[PDB]
């Protein structure tokens, strides 16, 4: 298409209305109630711009911009005088109403309204009148709600409802009274609600956590790294002030999480700032913990493991593939354990298999969107990959689109489309022990045992085809709904497959292998997504390693006398006795870690190692993807007595002393050579970012915005002279402004979006090659494997069914948002919004051991008897019970085991 | 309190001591010739201070050596350029004992406004300083009040009245801070002039 | 059609003119909001056009400006040749009353450009300052050393990959620098200075510097001395250099204001004038004629305050030590009314983007009229008293003179240039700031720029700020402090106080920074010492994305060794004290 805006010729897409493609050609039109995500709905009236006829017209037409389409040989003019005149009256009919409250607004400074106001020119009031006020609303302990500040532009409710699928945000009222919040006060039921404090143009719903410390957006200091509270990698960019992570907000990447976080990565940052936190080495020497400073620590270190016979090292998906790797070169490939446990360690490694060699394509995030039909097996995709549970949202939706594409309607005209498309979607079959948060819009859910999901799987792939093996025993009605689900997957273009590593199953996963691998089989463009536990759980996979089981062994059995513990607990993994048993009997005991861990109790040696915020590194998604984050901050900028550094800087020091008594810290850029040298598989992680060389026109990437405040009054308290300014020798980035952090420039790794008139989030439409596609210049990371020529065998092996034994009760995970991550749970904020823990149990059940709601059973697990309440989960099978995974207690190695002597107490 | 350099010591202070003492100190703090050094804008306030209107004569401190051998004081006025900082210290060097430097501006204070590639950040990160004037520039009486601050940190020093008897040691007073000092009649304010006014 | 429109000046002669020599081809016009015509040359024509343009009919005889420009990080570049870097050379012509930009644009590999100093001799230290501080090698030039860093300095500071903060402070750099001022006396060669003839047996060396006992600043020069005739001399600056262009990347259009103070320490708003003035170009700001009023007001009584401390400073350099108290004591009232007027004495940092920062106070006509009233008794007793002794005039007159050639070949302004009889002043050529609503004279010389001449216009020239204070006294008009422009930074402050707009405004106004559109302004005005003038270019950001500051006492300063060639060293003190020049000036 050819538009022509002010006399100048422009080459568009025909698809895309005028707002976003004036919009990607750097053209600025203030703009409200539209967003990329979300579709035009003309209701704020700010795109406002004068169409024309014909070349050869004068008075042309006021129009929205986000109404009209782009088409071949439009005639538009932005800088009209009448259109802005036009524009400028709507942000003066916002600002009557509009609170004095910018000084005291956490949305000051990063605010869309005040870009806007000063956008369109207007800064003369000449309303004299009275400003209507509203009541706010408690939302929770997430946001924060100010009904004064809306301008009624409705993204939040069209963000919420039609984007999210969220039942309790709506609008109230009428005229001027138009009230955006929740029917009764309470907290925000969606697990994507954390992404109205993006979504809103104003201070309505800001972010609570941020507000507690809150500062503004230009005194942040920001990264680009890796949200790591699971396995997704949603790209977020950290911000810290005064040596403290402030704020997590979503960094754009069109190939993963566009616009949108989960609220366990927004909100469950507050770990970092603990403090409880080691910040020092510290050497237990009988009752004294001594402090050592980091040379001391890697010589006493040094010294006991060089008298050692075998040391042994304990990985965990929580750390960064350099800090595995460093653990591993430390100890030795043969020493090398993986921190998880055995059955844990083989669903990741088959979910690894079906992922790499199983012949089938696995999308990433926003491609998910684009699927025709999800059988979702197994896995509770909202407690544990969240964002995959968005993307599936928008999958089911797809189908309206479709059908409002049949009748010309574009696709930016969201009001149509979803009038057209009414309540018909596309096919979600969602497959659980109990009730999942994606039943609203699951064409079918089915609430069984892992076995009978597995087999129901199984019998999928047998009708889809007859060379898989079948399954005996399955009853007509479910043989019906198995039909329903067959004859919905052989009529998709593009069938979409998710199960993952959380039921606890290795044949849940098999059963999605064998559909996947029956719709490849017929010629379908079928995907396959497995959600694995952690951020680098598949990283973990690749490297390999003994199970956690065997390091306790090796540890038992005498022929290990020193371990080292890299970023693992070992209570989630096994039982919390044998853990400190084999840790009690080891001589030597080193952990390596940024929490309080209970382990440490029993260690001779803690490295402070440094968190996500104050660490560099990579970590592989639950697609494959390597993804580098970036250190935020100099941990000992403020307090210099803290030595607290990278795992992998830690890890490869501790081998230098062991082999040459000498101390070589590390570059960062060398342990990622390193490992592209001796594993092979992970070789793509050197182009996941380019190294520290990298310069935009000779410069580095800026850390924190141009107008950095308080650079010699936030540490003159300590002391009057200035601090050296902390240098990065690992990454490109450096730890001030003087850098580049422009939208043109070269680069794929943006710590934050801000461009001139744009301080709000819209500037990642500044940073974007077109407005709501990808990133400029490519979006940061990349694929460790492709899509196998050759696939994989069907799975025999057909569980049976699931039978209800006397005296033993099967453990049925529940996952949790909030409580299930490991370090999401030691975040303050979580305990508030974490919902107590009880234990889920059938009514049959229940009613049999003659407990009601709410009364206390007792419980032994590895002979230890612990007491939990009781609800009634009329959706659980009988002969389970159902326990909350990862909370504190209840390990998530426990998923799939069973139950003894489950009594009232 | 006193602070030694040859160490936070008492006070040392025979009853004819510390009378001798006690006049060499006024002899010192009323005869006091800065070394006339010109860096920045703030020297164009300092020699202000030097004129009609102000009088800096008035409290004998009005001398104003050419060469750092005859000079006593030395007023870094204005920004320590990085060429000139070897140039500050030779002039510092070949200043006589006792000596004594006041920081005029925030530019000797701590670089002020130009934390830049090309100047230094304070000049206490090479010279010792004793009193210190905040100000872009100070008016010519605060350089008055630091003389006055000078005079009361010389009045009560401990140097050797003779260089063959007796300790040889500089002691200097560890004085109560300004800021604390001024902070009761200076949180007590309540109002003050409108700025519409002259 | 305002002031501050984007303009091609096809309708230049100077555009014809090129256009019939050179080919249609051979330049390319670039709209600007600097109102002089830009036009980029190549790099093998830039002589040719330097030549023609000096041999014009009404020819281009000054160079006022040499410098460069990095422009790889400049987005907005639209309708410019494509270039890493640039080279701009601001020419005048005062016969047209005229000027032109040519812009030369050069590959990061090939950082060479053909030197000037063949047609303009200022050339010389511009050349050497483009080349310290952007690392671009002008070919023929006699010595292309660093003029603002140390010669031992790696690096060039205005590149915009040099880091602008102060480095760490380190106690060996300091003692080895220290070394090298040492041991500077005993290696001292007379051939990296430019000079020849390094000791004809009689020729000594003498340094003046780097300890300076006055007003004007610190700076070495090294004398070669035939008896006490002065063979040859070389200035040593750069003791002062700041970075303040540097600096002028670094801070918002309106957080720049108080360094714009700084650049000429004794003019205070007149630095601020031509800075504000550009802003508001780039702005599209038309201020109001009482902002007009009262920034000429603060201008002339920042002007007669430095031309008092001028003429007591020279009067001191003479030998006559009295008059300088009753100088300053005069400086005293200009200060009283500046305090109240702006709260500040040097400093003030009182304009504003569309403004000043307050209005004026109740009552400053009592203390203007006061000063108005104090100040003619005490200038006829100055004259009286030391500008009209004989022994004062046998140590002023005649003592480095030259002629209007010397002045328009070294770039002189001022009264330096209208003692030789050329009638260039910015209030009158190129009116700016409503200065067309007042009536004054301009003083100009007979012919010759003695010292003497020098200070004796100056002294004419405070009368006649006297008589445009008079004017400003008599006819204050009634009306706003600052412009109604959204662009107007801050906002007034009692809308900022209750408006919700205004309070918009003035959050992102005072926080990220005023937002320029991209384009290039100039300024030019007659600062207390000469023509100051800044040239700035936005790329669109809340930030200047170049600030060039052209201040005259940089090519008075590289003007004295052909002034002063062949005359005795107490003629270069009283010399050094009639030029007018401050060192934050010539390093900035
Ligand atoms: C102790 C005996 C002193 C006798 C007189 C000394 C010389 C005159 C006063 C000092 C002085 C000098 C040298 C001087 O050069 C000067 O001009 C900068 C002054 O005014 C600020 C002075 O006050
Ligand atoms: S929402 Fe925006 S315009 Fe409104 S008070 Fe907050 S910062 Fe100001
Ligand atoms: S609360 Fe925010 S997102 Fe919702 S309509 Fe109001 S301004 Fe828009
Ligand atoms: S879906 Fe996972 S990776 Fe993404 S924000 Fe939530 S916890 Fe983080
Ligand atoms: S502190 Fe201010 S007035 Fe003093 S030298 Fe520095 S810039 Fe000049
Ligand atoms: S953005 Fe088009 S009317 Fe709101
Ligand atoms: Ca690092």
């Amino acid at each position: 298409a050819t538009i022509h805006v002010d006399g100048k010729e422009y080459e568009v897409n025909g698809a895309d209305n005028l707002l976003e493609a004036c919009l990607s050609l750097g053209l600025d039109i203030p703009y409200f109630c539209w967003h990329p995500a979300l579709g035009s709905v003309g209701a704020c009236r700010q795109c406002a711009v004068k169409q024309y006829q014909n070349a050869e017209d004068t008075r042309g037409r006021l129009v929205m911009s986000c109404m009209t389409p782009a088409s071949d040989g439009t005639f538009i003019s932005i800088d009209d005088e009448e259109a802005k005149q036009f524009r400028e009256s709507v942000v003066e009919w916002l600002m009557t109403n509009h609170p004095h409250d910018c000084p005291v607004c956490e949305e000051g400074g990063n605010c869309h309204l005040q870009d806007m106001t000063v956008m369109t020119g207007h800064s003369f009031r000449r309303y004299r009148f009275t400003k209507r006020t509203h009541r706010n609303q408690d939302l929770g302990p997430f946001i924060s709600h100010e009904m004064n500040r809306c301008i009624a532009c409705y993204r939040c409710v069209r963000y919420y409802k039609d984007y999210a699928g969220g039942t309790d945000l709506g609008v109230y009222g009428a005229h001027d009274n138009v009230y955006f919040g929740r029917p009764e006060d309470g907290t925000l039921e969606s697990e994507f609600s954390g992404n109205l404090v993006e979504i809103c143009p104003t201070g309505v719903f800001t972010d609570k956590t941020h507000s507690e410390r809150y500062n503004r957006k230009w005194d942040m200091q920001f990264a680009p790294s890796i949200c790591q509270q699971c396995s997704i990698g949603c790209n977020i960019s950290p911000g810290e002030r005064y040596g403290e992570l402030r704020r997590i907000e979503n960094r754009y990447n069109g190939t993963v999480n566009h616009y949108f976080l989960c609220d366990r990565g927004r909100f469950g940052y507050g770990y970092v700032n603990l403090k409880d936190r080691p910040r020092q080495p510290v050497q237990r020497r009988g009752d004294d913990f001594i402090t050592l400073n980091a040379e001391q620590a890697m010589q006493g270190a040094a010294d006991i493991l060089r008298q050692s016979k075998k040391v042994i090292g304990i990985g965990s998906p929580r750390a960064s593939v350099e800090s595995n790797f460093a653990l591993r070169e430390l100890v030795g490939e043969e020493n090398f354990y993986t921190g998880i446990a055995h059955g844990e360690q083989e669903r990741l490694q088959l979910a690894l298999k079906v992922l790499r060699e199983g012949g089938i394509y696995t999308p990433a995030l926003r491609e998910i969107e684009s699927y025709d039909a999800v059988l979702v097996l197994g896995e509770d995709v909202t407690q544990t990959g969240a964002r995959v549970a968005l993307a599936v949202r928008q999958a089911v939706k797809g189908k309206a689109r479709e059908m409002a594409a049949a009748q010309k309607v574009a696709d930016w005209q969201i009001a149509a489309i979803l009038n057209i498309g009414q309540r018909a979607k596309h096919p979600l079959f969602v497959t659980n022990v109990d009730d999942t948060r994606l039943d609203d819009i699951a064409a079918w859910t089915y609430r069984a045992p892992v076995e009978d999901q597995a087999r129901l799987g199984f019998a999928i792939a047998h009708a889809l085809d007859n060379s898989a093996p079948a399954v005996d025993g399955i009853e007509p009605e479910l043989q019906s709904k198995i039909d329903v689900i067959v004859q919905a997957l052989a009529g998709a273009k593009k069938p979409l497959i998710i199960s993952g590593t959380n039921a606890g199953s290795l044949e849940v996963i098999q059963a999605a292998a064998n559909v996947a691998k029956a719709l490849k089989g017929r010629g379908a463009d079928v995907g396959i997504t497995m959600i694995a536990r952690s951020v680098n759980s598949m990283g973990l996979g690749i490297m390999g390693g003994g199970s956690l089981e065997e390091a306790l062994t090796e540890l038992e059995t005498g022929r290990a006398d020193a371990v080292v513990v890299l970023e693992n607990d070992l209570h989630r993994h096994a039982s919390a006795t044998r853990v400190n048993a084999a840790l009690a009997k080891a001589p030597l005991v080193m952990v390596v870690d940024h929490q309080r861990t209970a382990i440490m109790e029993n260690a001779h040696l803690v490295l402070s190692a440094a968190s996500f915020a104050e660490s560099d590194g990579t970590v592989i998604n639950n697609e494959g993807r390597a993804q580098r984050f970036f250190q935020v901050y100099d941990p000992a900028y403020y307090d210099s007595k803290t030595v607290m550094l990278e795992s992998w800087r830690w890890l490869h020091s501790l081998h230098s002393t062991l082999l040459s008594r000498e101390v070589d810290w590390t570059q960062l850029d060398h342990v990622i050579d390193a490992v592209v040298a001796k594993i092979p598989e992970l070789a793509g992680i050197k182009d996941a970012a380019p190294d520290a060389t990298f310069r935009i026109r000779g410069q580095k990437l800026a850390r924190e915005p141009h107008r950095y405040s308080g650079r010699t009054a936030m540490r003159a308290n300590i002391s009057v002279h200035e601090p050296r300014q902390p240098q990065d020798i690992d990454t490109m980035f450096t730890f001030s402004m003087e850098g580049n952090n422009q939208p043109t420039a070269h680069r794929s790794q943006v710590p934050f979006a801000w461009a001139p008139g744009w301080n709000s989030p819209q500037a990642w439409n500044k940073f974007q090659d077109e407005v709501g596609g990808k990133l400029r210049f490519g979006d940061p990371g990349v694929r460790l494997f492709e899509t196998s020529e050759n696939g994989l065998d069907y799975f025999t092996s057909v569980p049976a069914r699931f039978q209800p034994q006397d005296g033993k009760w099967r453990i049925a995970p529940y996952y949790h948002l909030f409580g299930s991550d490991e370090l999401s749970q030691r975040a303050p904020v979580f305990q508030s919004r974490m919902p107590q823990p009880y234990i889920k149990l059938n009514p049959a059940d229940a009613a049999k051991l003659g407990v009601n709601a709410g009364t206390r059973v007792s419980f032994s697990y590895d002979g230890n008897t612990v007491t939990l309440p009781v609800e009634i989960a009329e959706g659980l099978t009988a002969g389970q019970v159902g326990l909350p995974m990862g909370m504190s207690g209840i390990a998530p190695v426990l998923a799939g085991a069973h139950l003894e002597d489950l009594k009232e107490a | 309190d006193y602070t030694l350099t040859r160490e936070i010591v008492t006070d040392p202070l025979n009853v004819f001591m510390g009378k001798l003492n006690d006049m060499v100190n006024w002899g010192r703090k009323n005869s006091i010739w800065p070394y006339n050094f010109g860096l920045s804008c703030c020297y164009v306030e300092m020699v202000t201070s030097f004129t009609a209107v102000h009088d800096v004569a008035r409290f004998g401190a009005e001398v104003l050596r050419a060469s750092p051998r005859q000079a006593d004081l030395m007023v870094v006025a204005g920004t320590c350029f990085t060429k000139m900082a070897p140039v500050i210290q030779r002039l510092y060097d070949q200043m006589l004992e006792p000596k004594w430097v006041i920081s005029m501006g925030a530019c000797a204070n701590s670089g002020g406004m130009y934390d830049i590639y090309s100047v230094v950040q304070g000049v206490d990160k090479f010279i010792p300083v004793d009193v210190y004037i905040p100000g872009c520039p100070p008016r010519p009486e605060a350089y008055m009040q630091a003389l006055m601050l000078l005079q009361e940190s010389i009045g009560k020093e401990r140097r050797p009245l003779s260089w063959v008897v007796g300790d040889q040691g500089v002691y200097r007073a560890n004085m109560q801070s300004e800021r604390e000092r001024k902070r009761g009649e200076r949180i007590a304010v309540t109002n003050l002039r409108t700025p519409d006014e002259i | 059609e305002p002031a501050w429109q984007t303009r091609d000046h096809l309708d230049d002669p100077v555009i014809g003119e090129l256009r019939n020599r050179f080919g249609p081809d051979a330049f390319t016009v670039q709209a600007t909001r600097t109102g002089v015509p830009v036009v980029w040359i190549k790099r093998e024509q830039l002589l040719e056009v330097g030549d023609f343009l000096k041999k014009l009919p009404k020819p281009y005889v000054m160079l006022f400006d040499l410098h460069g420009m990095d422009e790889r990080l400049r987005t907005h570049r639209e309708g410019l040749p494509a270039a890493d870097f640039s080279v701009f050379y601001h020419l005048i012509s005062i016969d047209r009353n005229r000027d032109i930009m040519l812009k030369v644009a050069l590959a990061e590999n090939d950082l060479h450009v053909p030197t000037f100093t063949k047609l303009f001799p200022n050339a010389n230290w511009y050349e050497r300052e483009t080349w310290d501080l952007f690392g671009i090698t002008f070919d023929g030039h006699p010595n292309l050393r660093r003029i603002m860093m140390p010669q031992t300095w790696k690096g060039h500071p205005l590149r915009k990959d040099y880091p602008a903060r102060a480095t760490e402070f380190s106690p060996f750099e300091l003692t080895k620098a220290k070394q090298d001022l040492e041991m500077e006396a005993l290696t001292f060669k007379p051939e990296e200075w430019g000079m020849k003839r390094g000791t004809n047996e009689d020729f000594m060396f003498l340094n003046l510097g780097p300890n300076h006992p006055s007003a004007h600043g610190a700076f070495r020069i090294v004398l070669q001395l035939d008896g006490e005739e002065i063979v040859d001399c070389v200035p040593d600056i750069g003791y002062h250099h700041r970075g303040a262009e540097k600096m002028g990347e670094r801070q918002s259009w309106h957080s720049y204001i108080p360094y714009t103070d700084r650049i000429e320490y004794l003019g205070g708003c007149v630095n601020e004038m031509p800075y504000v003035l550009a802003v508001e170009k780039l702005a599209g700001i038309t201020v109001p004629d009482r902002v007009n009023v009262i920034r000429v007001m603060l201008s002339e009584l920042f002007r007669i305050n430095s031309h008092l401390l001028y003429i007591s400073t020279f009067i001191q350099d003479v030998g006559a030590m009295t008059p300088v108290f009753f100088a300053f004591t005069d400086r005293q009232k200009i200060y009283d009314l500046v305090e109240a007027i702006t709260g500040f004495r040097m400093h003030p940092a009182w304009f504003r983007i569309g403004g000043v920062a307050h209005d004026l106070p109740r009552g400053w006509d009592r203390l203007l009229r006061e000063f108005l009233d104090w100040m003619p008794k005490r200038l006829a007793s100055y004259e009286k008293a030391a500008l009209q002794n004989t022994i004062l005039k046998g140590r002023s007159q005649g003592v480095a003179a030259y002629g209007a050639k010397e002045a328009l070949e070294w770039g002189t302004t001022g009264a330096g240039l209208r003692a030789t009889g050329i009638d260039f002043d910015v209030r009158k050529a190129r009116p700016y700031s409503g200065y067309e609503n007042f009536d004054f004279e301009i003083p100009v010389g007979g012919g010759v720029s003695d010292c003497y001449t020098r200070v004796m216009l100056k002294v004419e020239e405070l009368r006649q700020s006297l008589r445009i204070l008079e004017q400003c006294l008599n006819n204050m008009p009634e009306g706003p402090f600052k412009a109604d422009h959204p662009l107007t930074t801050p906002p007034p402050k009692e809308r900022t106080l209750q408006h919700i707009e205004t309070l918009i405004t003035h959050f992102l106004q005072v926080s990220w920074g005023p937002v320029m559109p991209a384009n290039e302004s100039f300024q030019m005005i007659e600062a207390t010492k000469g023509i100051n003038s800044y040239y700035l270019t936005s790329d669109g950001s809340t930030m200047s994305y170049r600030t060039r500051i052209r201040t005259p006492s940089y090519a008075h300063l590289q003007q004295i060794p052909a002034a002063i060639r062949g005359s005795l060293v107490s003629d270069l003190i009283v010399y050094l004290g009639s030029i007018d020049f401050v060192m934050s000036d010539v390093d900035r």
